[PDB]
């Protein structure tokens, strides 16, 4: 029915795969003591 | 309206989560990685909390020439700060 | 402190402020729930 | 009676935790109402008996 | 039918995302500059172009994370990564402060992208173009202030760093230095922003307090239909209203969408100017008269000479820190300061 | 009857004004401020806003242009004391210590109170929904922060911001020494929502005009396409959303003009709102964020900031504000 | 230590999405 | 399609943002930029 | 069941307004929300106590329920010294307890019991639009607050009192034997200008004119509740006012404002009620204290502060204030209104005497002056002390700063909540709260304005 890898798609990955990575490197960032 | 199925739809399913409980996990560890093992230092040039100054120097480390400037921080760096 | 005889409650202690806040975001839930109609 | 008086508050809490979670459950679900009418009332009976009780045991611990 | 024609078919096919010819400008350059300022406020030092922590991976939040300029000692350069300064060093790239010159290019060429998305977008629904029109002002802004004005200086060092607390010091250097609240330009570029904010309150209030009833239930959001031949508000209404209240008011509706779309505009490109005069130090930093009463007058005060003297404190205390290429020694006696404190 | 007669004419809605008893409370003391300010902004003598026997000048014939001319605070040494004219022996000694700008702030303050009651009386008298006395309460909530409530929370009203364009400007700067109002949320809201309101005003008015239906030609002006009290829409609200919709996303664009007109009023209104909360917040020296000194390396050695430049500038600011006023280590008011 | 407030405020904030999940499940007045 | 309700989803949605926001105030207090 | 846009007209955003004419789901939302009230004093008290150091001031502490018991006498003793943490803790845990009834009352009438309670009783059914009927209950609720306001003078006169700042000897818990029972004391204080120098209300600077004025004002609430009860409202009550739900919110809501300003400057001024043991000191006290500290030191060192000249030609220590008093000088001379027990035995006739400035300050005041000093009301939203340039080491905000802040942003924010219901209730009752009607549009009906 519907098509799953559209333009939609690769925008939606683009802007959230790395917001996840980044976020996760932040919350590590948290933790780092000088 | 456009030929994509709706985000509500999409999010809802299961097949979405059985997908997404694996690869969200997947890259929040990646970049927890990146840092906890100080790949984001190497990579970036980031300096560790022992690195901005040398032991008894105070002194910034401030590029001063345009076309030496990487031999300026490589100097920097050597200088064990 | 608190008395010493409710020591071991002392973490519950920590968190119940923000208990009347979480109320308010609970009616967004039950909201949600029946579809903010 | 410290171990006594720990034990009373925490089954105070727990309780407590029970009551918050069913008594909304049980208001807003009429179809075995009358069952859980009684539980109602027993459980704020003991609620208070335990309120009680901590309060007592307050002052011999 | 030829590769041309067909491409354009599928660029201008009807999307969640519309893509257009424009589109191929525009994302990439627009994703590129905000994955940068990410990639450079989550990551990237300033150590060695500024001396300063301005990433997470430092300790900063996010009120001071930036990503910093580049040395002043390196001009205007366009710090390309396989340029003559970074030589295809990512790593000496980023603590140069090449993702500055990545941010303000990319993002520049993502603002054209993104105005010619607007006018592609335009011609496609058969509208007129003044949305673009609207949007030449932040457009003149970014490059008055990012582009114009770092190059009217001695180098990109000067330019705003992309940052929430680099951005105030931008504002405070500003003030201290060139003395910009003086500047006739940035006073109607604040008249532009503040009446445009103040038009935007004001027609949103007046449209929602002159509803027609149009349906009967409390909340009036519903009885709107957006196909509807009528007006959903009384105009009439309105402007009897304001004509009693505050002595004039809109009677023509066209008018008043374009003053909305006139006021704000206007006010950011006089702003875009006097950035420019900012550009080649020519500030309206001082009144030549008063500067001659109070310099032959030690009893002639006014607020203007108190504020000539908070900028004279501005730039001796943050100039050492601020400009440490300069090497600044400015020993604690020399400083300016009051009585006390 | 007369009194009803008189009460007939104050709410009448045919008077080319609108007076309302809000009006017949607003128009004397509106008028009082605007004559005392017009008087003083040309021709008043120096103030000694400081206390300090140093008074400045404010007026156009004692120096001063358009630009660096302002009715002056009233004296330190006066504070929150009430200083009205029969409480100075003479109005030399009342023009001495700042008596106007006390007098002009107190009738502006009030006209303005009644300003917004007035505009609520005269929605209610046409039949209108009221809620625009609710978008005027923003600004004038931010004229009570910074006439009367920072004199309140910094106990004079010589700290109250003078009525002058440069004036102006030394408020702002000496505000951002003592408070840091930048790196406070509450005016970052506030920048937020005046800079979205431009931009709101910008986007709504060009996507209107931008969708005007054809009623005219190339030799006339679009706007005499429409007709004062027509009942057709000027422009096709479904175009404009077509257009928005392609521009970001569909479901980012407005369909309903209802909703979009009350995001128009909600979004300045509530960001004004917060930076007049933040002025207050401020004159009860709630400051903003402090983050001098935050980044710490391994030693211990300090790692500066753009807060810690921030710092700077505000040093300087701090160091050179008032000269001449302070005796004591700590600026505590 | 901290885990314990951590265990606390999740039980707490499950609590309330218990009580909301519970009603939709057996179709309360919910 | 709708096997997993959508309130159940903003809500865990939610607080994980709620929990990931707070863990970055607690690490505003702790360690890096802690100014201790 | 009115729980949806189409049966109430209200959406999901507005749902409580679907609550107005359903008295027993607002009675448990009132109930409920009662609870709430409680649980949050309860709950801070156990927080504030579980992490309170009674060797610690309380004001360094971020305490604001604390010094609340403390000023009404309860585990505290001479100097503001903590003697005993046992009531904070009897107040907090019986607060969490009444606040789990509250709760269970609040959820029973709100989704058990019956949606309106005009069928169940005519007592506690009521129509908004029945004026004996609010005026009834309104009477019912002052006697209640009547009774409140004799449960504090109930307190300070039979219970153990109150604490005293103003004490001999210094701050202790003192028993009000003698009210101010006398009227021209009492609403001469209703009588005073808010301005400079008189302050109002806000300055009432001793505990027997607070007993006394709480004696009045609980007289005056129980009468007042009898009046309501026994009486209607007259014409010219039932002709100036709209008589609807949403007019009386939107008269509470204008009352509700006018108190919380009233509060943030009562916490911001005063220091009787509010003593600077518990609060910490005013803005006026620290700036009074850093003179009154800089003093001392120079005066050791040798300065004659009497004759001293500061840098504009004032005096450096000393100056006049415009009516003629000896007060101290530098920016502080905005602050010679301020009263202080630390600073009041070194003031004569004609203000500060310099006879005793230089013979009489003992230790304790210059602790006083320099621990005031040192904690002024002043600090950063991530609570940083001092002013805004200092670097991060002190963790302090006054509470003083933190009532006071949140208290103006309730009361504007409750100024704009009657601003809206007053409009809306003015709207609703003349029938165009929904907007204009098309066919009878009433400025179509007006002559022109040229
Ligand atoms: C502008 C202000 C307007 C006026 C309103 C003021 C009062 C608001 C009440 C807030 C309730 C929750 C506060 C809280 O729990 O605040 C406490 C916490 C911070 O925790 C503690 O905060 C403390 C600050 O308080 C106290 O710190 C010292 C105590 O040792 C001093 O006594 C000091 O005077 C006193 O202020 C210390 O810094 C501690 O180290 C730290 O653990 O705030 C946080 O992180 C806050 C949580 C971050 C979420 C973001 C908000 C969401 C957006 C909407
Ligand atoms: C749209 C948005 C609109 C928002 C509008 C906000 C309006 C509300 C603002 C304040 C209202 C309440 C004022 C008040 O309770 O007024 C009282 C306060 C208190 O005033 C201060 O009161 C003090 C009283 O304390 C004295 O007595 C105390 C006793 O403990 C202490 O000893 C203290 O040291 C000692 O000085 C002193 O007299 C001060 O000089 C005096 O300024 O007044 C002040 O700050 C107020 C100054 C004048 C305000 C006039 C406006 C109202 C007409
Ligand atoms: C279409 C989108 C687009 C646009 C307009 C730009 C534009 C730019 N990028 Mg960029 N970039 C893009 C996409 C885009 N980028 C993508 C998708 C990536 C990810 C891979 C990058 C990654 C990237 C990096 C890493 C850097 C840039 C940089 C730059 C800037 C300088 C580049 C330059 O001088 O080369 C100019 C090159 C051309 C104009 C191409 C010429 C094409 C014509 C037809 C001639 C071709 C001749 C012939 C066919 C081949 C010659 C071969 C031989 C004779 C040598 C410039 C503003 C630099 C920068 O920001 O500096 C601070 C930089 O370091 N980009
Ligand atoms: C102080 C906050 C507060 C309070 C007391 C109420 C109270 C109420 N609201 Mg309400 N509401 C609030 C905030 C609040 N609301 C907010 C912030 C919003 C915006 C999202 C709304 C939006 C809203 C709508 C849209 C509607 C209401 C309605 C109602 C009424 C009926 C509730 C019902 O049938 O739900 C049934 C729901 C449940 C049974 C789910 C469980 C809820 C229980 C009570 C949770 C209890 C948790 C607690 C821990 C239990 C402790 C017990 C222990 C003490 C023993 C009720 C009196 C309805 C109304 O007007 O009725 C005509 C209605 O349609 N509200
Ligand atoms: C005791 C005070 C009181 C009472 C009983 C009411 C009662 C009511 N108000 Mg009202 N109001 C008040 C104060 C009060 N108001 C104040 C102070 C303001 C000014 C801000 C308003 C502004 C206001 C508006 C603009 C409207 C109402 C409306 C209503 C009606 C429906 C409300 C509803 O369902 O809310 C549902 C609740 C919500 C949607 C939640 C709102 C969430 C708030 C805004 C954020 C709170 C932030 C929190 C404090 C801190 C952050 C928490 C963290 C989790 C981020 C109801 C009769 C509506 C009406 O007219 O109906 C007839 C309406 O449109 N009120
Ligand atoms: C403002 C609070 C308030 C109000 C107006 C009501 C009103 C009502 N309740 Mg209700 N209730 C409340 C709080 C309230 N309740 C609380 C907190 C709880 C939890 C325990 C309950 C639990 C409850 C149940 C379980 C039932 C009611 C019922 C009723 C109805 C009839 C009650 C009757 O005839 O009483 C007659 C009078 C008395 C029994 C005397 C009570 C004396 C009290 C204890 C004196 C307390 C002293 C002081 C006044 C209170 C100060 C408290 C303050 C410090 C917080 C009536 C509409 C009944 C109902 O609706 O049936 C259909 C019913 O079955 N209520
Ligand atoms: C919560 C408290 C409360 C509330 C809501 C009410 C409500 C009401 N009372 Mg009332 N009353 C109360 C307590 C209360 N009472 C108490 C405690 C007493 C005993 C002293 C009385 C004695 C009383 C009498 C004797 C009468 C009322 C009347 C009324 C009704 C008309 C109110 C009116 O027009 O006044 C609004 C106020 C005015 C019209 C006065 C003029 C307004 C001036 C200009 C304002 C000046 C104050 C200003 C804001 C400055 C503030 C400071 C200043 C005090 C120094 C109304 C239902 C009347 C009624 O209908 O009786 C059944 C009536 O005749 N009351
Ligand atoms: C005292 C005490 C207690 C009590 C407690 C309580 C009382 C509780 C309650 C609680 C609650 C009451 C809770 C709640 C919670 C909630 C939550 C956690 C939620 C959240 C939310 C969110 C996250 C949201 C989301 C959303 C939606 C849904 C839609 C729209 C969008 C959004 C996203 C916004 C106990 C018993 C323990 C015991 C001991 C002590
Ligand atoms: C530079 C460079 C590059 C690029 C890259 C990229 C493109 C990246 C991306 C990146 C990204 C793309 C990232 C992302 C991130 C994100 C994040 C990190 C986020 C976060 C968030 C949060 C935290 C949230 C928040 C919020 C807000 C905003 C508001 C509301 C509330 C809240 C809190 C929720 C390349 C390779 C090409 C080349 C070379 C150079
Ligand atoms: C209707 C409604 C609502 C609301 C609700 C509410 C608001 C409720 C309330 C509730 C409440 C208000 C509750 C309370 C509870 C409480 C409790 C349950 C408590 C308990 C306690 C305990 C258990 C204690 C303990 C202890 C002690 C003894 C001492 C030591 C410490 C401790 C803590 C351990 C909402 C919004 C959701 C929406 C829908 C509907
Ligand atoms: C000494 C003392 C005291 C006491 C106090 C008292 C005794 C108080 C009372 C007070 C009072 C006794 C108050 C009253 C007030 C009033 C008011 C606030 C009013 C209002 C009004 C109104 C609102 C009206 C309006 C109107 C108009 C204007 C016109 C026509 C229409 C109407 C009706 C709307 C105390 C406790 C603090 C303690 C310390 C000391
Ligand atoms: O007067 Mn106007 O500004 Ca408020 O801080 Mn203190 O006082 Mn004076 O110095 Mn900075
Ligand atoms: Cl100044
Ligand atoms: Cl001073
Ligand atoms: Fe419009």
């Amino acid at each position: 029915s519907y098509p799953i890898f559209t333009v939609r798609w690769v925008a939606v990955h683009t802007l959230a795969v790395p917001t996840i990575f980044f976020l996760g490197a932040i919350a590590a960032m948290q933790f780092i003591q000088r | 309206t456009t030929g994509e199925r709706p985000f509500s739809d999409i999010i809802t399913s299961v097949r979405y989560w059985v997908i997404h409980s694996i690869t969200i996990p997947a890259l929040f560890i990646a970049g927890w990685l990146f840092v906890s093992t100080g790949l984001a230092y190497d990579v970036f040039g980031t300096p560790r909390p022992d690195s901005y100054y040398a032991q008894e120097q105070r002194s910034i480390p401030l590029v001063t020439d345009r076309f030496e400037a990487k031999q300026q921080v490589e100097t920097f760096l050597e200088q064990l700060k | 402190k608190l008395p010493e005889a409710y020591a071991i409650f002392d973490p519950l202690v920590d968190v119940l402020p923000v208990i009347p806040v979480l109320f308010l975001a609970l009616a967004f839930v039950w909201q949600a729930a029946v579809g903010f109609r | 009676m410290t171990i006594l008086f720990q034990l009373a508050l925490a089954a105070l809490v727990i309780l407590s935790f029970v009551m918050v979670i069913g008594v909304p459950v049980a208001y807003a679900s009429p179809q075995d109402w009358d069952r859980s009418k009684q539980l109602i009332f027993l459980g704020s009976g003991l609620w208070i008996a335990l309120v009680l009780v901590v309060g007592v045991l307050n002052f011999f611990v | 039918r030829g590769w041309f024609d067909i491409l354009d078919d599928w660029l201008k096919r009807d999307r969640f995302v519309f893509v257009g010819w424009s589109g191929i400008l525009l994302f990439p350059c627009a994703y590129l500059a905000l994955g940068g300022w990410l990639t450079g406020t989550t990551f990237v030092t300033s150590w060695y172009t500024h001396g300063l922590a301005s990433s997470y991976l430092e300790g900063c939040n996010f009120l001071t994370v930036a990503v910093s300029t580049p040395a002043n000692s390196m001009g205007h350069s366009l710090l390309l990564l396989w340029g003559p300064e970074a030589q295809g060093d990512f790593t000496r790239w980023c603590q140069l402060g090449g993702l500055w010159t990545f941010i303000a290019l990319h993002g520049a060429f993502g603002l054209i992208g993104f105005m010619l998305r607007q006018f592609e977008i335009a011609r496609l629904v058969g509208v007129r173009p003044y949305n673009a029109i609207a949007f030449s002002a932040p457009i003149a802004v970014f490059v008055s202030v990012f582009l114009i004005y770092p190059l009217g200086q001695s180098s990109w060092f000067f330019a705003p760093s992309f940052g929430v607390a680099a951005i105030f010091r931008f504002l405070l250097f500003f003030q201290g230095f060139h003395n910009w609240t003086l500047n006739p330009f940035h006073m109607m570029g604040v008249a532009g922003v503040l009446g445009g904010a103040l038009l935007c309150a004001i027609h949103g209030a007046t449209v929602e307090n002159t509803l027609f009833q149009d349906g009967e239930g409390a909340s009036t959001f519903r009885a709107f239909n957006p196909t509807q031949a009528e007006e959903t508000y009384s105009m009439v209404t309105a402007n009897r209203f304001w004509s009693q209240i505050f002595g004039i008011a809109f009677s023509n509706k066209r008018w008043l969408h374009f003053f909305m779309l006139f006021v704000p505009v206007t006010g950011l490109w006089m702003s875009a100017i006097g950035v420019v005069g900012l550009a080649l130090n020519l500030r309206s930093y001082d009144f030549i008269s008063q500067e001659i009463r109070a310099a032959e007058d030690p009893e002639f005060e006014t607020f203007y000479t108190k504020n000539l003297l908070l900028n004279e404190g501005i730039r001796a205390w943050m100039a050492p820190q601020d400009q440490p290429h300069e090497n600044f020694v400015f020993p604690e006696e020399v400083l300016p300061r009051g009585n006390a404190l | 009857n007369l009194w009803e007669r008189f009460c007939n004419w104050v709410t009448s809605t045919d008077n080319r004004l609108y007076v309302g008893w809000f009006g017949v409370i607003m128009i004397p003391t509106l008028l009082a401020a605007t004559i005392c300010f017009v008087i003083a902004f040309i021709a008043a003598p120096p103030v000694d806003i400081d206390g300090i026997r140093e008074p400045v000048s404010g007026s156009l014939l004692y120096g001063n242009n358009i630009i660096t001319g302002a009715v002056v605070p009233s004296s330190n040494a006066i504070g929150l004391h009430f200083y009205p004219i029969w409480e100075a022996a003479s109005l030399d000694e009342w023009l001495y210590n700042g008596g106007p700008y006390q007098l002009i702030i107190f009738h502006f303050l009030l006209g303005a109170s009644c300003y917004m009651g007035r505009q609520w009386e005269l929605s209610y008298r046409l039949g209108m929904r009221p809620w625009i006395c609710v978008a005027y309460s923003a600004p004038l909530a931010s004229a009570f922060a910074v006439f009367l409530i920072y004199p309140i929370g910094q106990g004079s009203f010589s700290d109250g911001m003078p009525l002058g364009i440069s004036g102006t400007f030394n408020f702002m700067i000496v505000f951002q020494a003592e408070h840091n109002i930048l790196m406070h949320p509450f005016h970052q809201l506030g920048v937020a929502g005046v800079f979205g309101g431009a931009l709101f005003c910008a986007m709504h008015g060009s996507l209107v005009t931008s969708s005007l239906i054809r009623e005219t030609t190339e030799t006339e002006s679009a706007n005499y396409g429409y007709k004062f009290g027509q009942e057709e829409e000027t422009y096709n609200i479904v175009a404009a959303h077509g257009y928005f919709g392609r521009l970001i996303f569909q479901y980012a664009s407005f369909n309903n003009s209802r909703s979009l007109h009350f995001f128009l009023a909600a979004w300045p209104v509530v960001g004004v709102w917060f930076t007049a909360l933040g002025i207050s917040t401020m004159a009860f020296n709630l400051n903003g964020f402090n983050f001098n000194h935050s980044v710490i390396d391994a030693k211990g050695n300090v790692i500066n900031t753009w807060a810690d430049i921030i710092n700077r500038a505000n040093l300087g600011m701090e160091v050179m504000h008032e000269r001449n006023a302070h005796n004591f280590p700590l600026d505590l008011a | 230590e901290v885990i314990a407030q951590l265990t606390m405020i999740a039980m707490i904030g499950i609590a309330g999405p218990m009580i909301i999940f519970l009603l939709a499940v057996r179709r309360g007045n919910l | 399609g709708g096997r997993i309700p959508l309130w159940i989803v903003a809500t865990v949605a939610g607080m994980g943002v709620i929990v990931i926001v707070g863990l970055f105030f607690y690490g505003a207090y702790a360690g890096l930029g802690s100014s201790l | 069941t009115n729980r949806d846009q189409e049966s109430s007209g209200f959406a999901w955003w507005a749902g409580n307004a679907r609550l107005i004419n359903l008295s027993g789901k607002l009675l448990g939302a009132h109930v409920a929300h009662a609870g709430l009230i409680v649980f949050w004093a309860g709950a801070m008290t156990l927080f504030e106590l579980a992490h309170f150091i009674p060797e610690k001031p309380m004001y360094e502490q971020g305490l604001i329920l604390i010094p609340h018991i403390a000023t009404l006498g309860w585990g505290v003793g001479p100097g503001g010294e903590v003697v005993d943490t046992f009531p904070f803790f009897v107040v907090g845990v019986v607060h969490l307890i009444s606040s789990a009834v509250l709760g269970f009352g609040g959820v029973y009438h709100a989704i058990r019991g019956p949606e309106t309670l005009e069928e169940y009783s005519s007592f506690f059914g009521y129509d908004w639009k029945d004026k004996n009927k609010m005026t009834t209950i309104l009477g019912f609720h002052l006697i209640v607050l009547g009774i409140g306001a004799l449960l504090l003078v109930a307190k300070a006169m039979f219970f153990g009192g109150l604490y005293d700042t103003w004490a001999p000897g210094g701050g202790d818990v003192r028993v009000i034997t003698n009210p101010t029972l006398d009227p021209r004391v009492i609403f001469g204080y209703l009588l005073k200008s808010p301005f400079g120098g008189e302050g109002w209300i806000v300055s009432v600077n001793n505990l027997e004119d607070v007993v006394g004025g709480h004696i009045w004002i609980g007289l005056i609430c129980i009468a007042g509740g009898i009046w309501h009860i026994l009486t209607t409202p007259f014409g010219w009550a039932r002709r100036a006012f709209i008589w609807s739900g949403e007019a009386y919110l939107s008269y509470s809501l204008g009352a509700l404002s006018m108190m919380g300003f009233i509060a943030t400057c009562f916490v911001w001024f005063n220091n009787t009620v509010y003593p600077s043991e518990f609060y910490g000191p005013t803005g006026p006290e620290a700036s009074q204290a850093q003179a009154m500290t800089f003093l001392i030191r120079d005066q050791k060192l040798g300065a004659n502060v009497g004759s001293a000249q500061g840098p504009t030609g004032l005096g450096k220590y000393l100056m006049r204030s415009p009516t003629g008093e000896i007060i101290f000088g530098g920016e502080t001379m905005r602050f010679w209104d301020f009263r202080g027990p630390w600073l009041e035995p070194l003031r004569g006739p004609n203000g500060l005497d310099l006879n005793k400035i230089k013979n009489d300050i003992q230790p304790w005041q210059e602790r006083r002056a320099a621990e005031y000093m040192t904690h002024a009301p002043l600090g950063s939203l991530n609570s940083v002390g001092g002013v805004a340039t200092e670097i991060n080491s002190v963790n302090f905000v006054s509470p003083r700063s933190w009532l006071a802040t949140s208290h103006f942003v309730l009361a504007f924010f409750f100024l704009v909540g009657h601003l809206w219901h007053a409009g809306r209730a003015r709207a609703a009752a003349a029938g165009f709260e929904k907007g204009i009607d098309r066919e009878s549009e009433p400025v179509l009906s007006m002559p022109s304005l040229d």
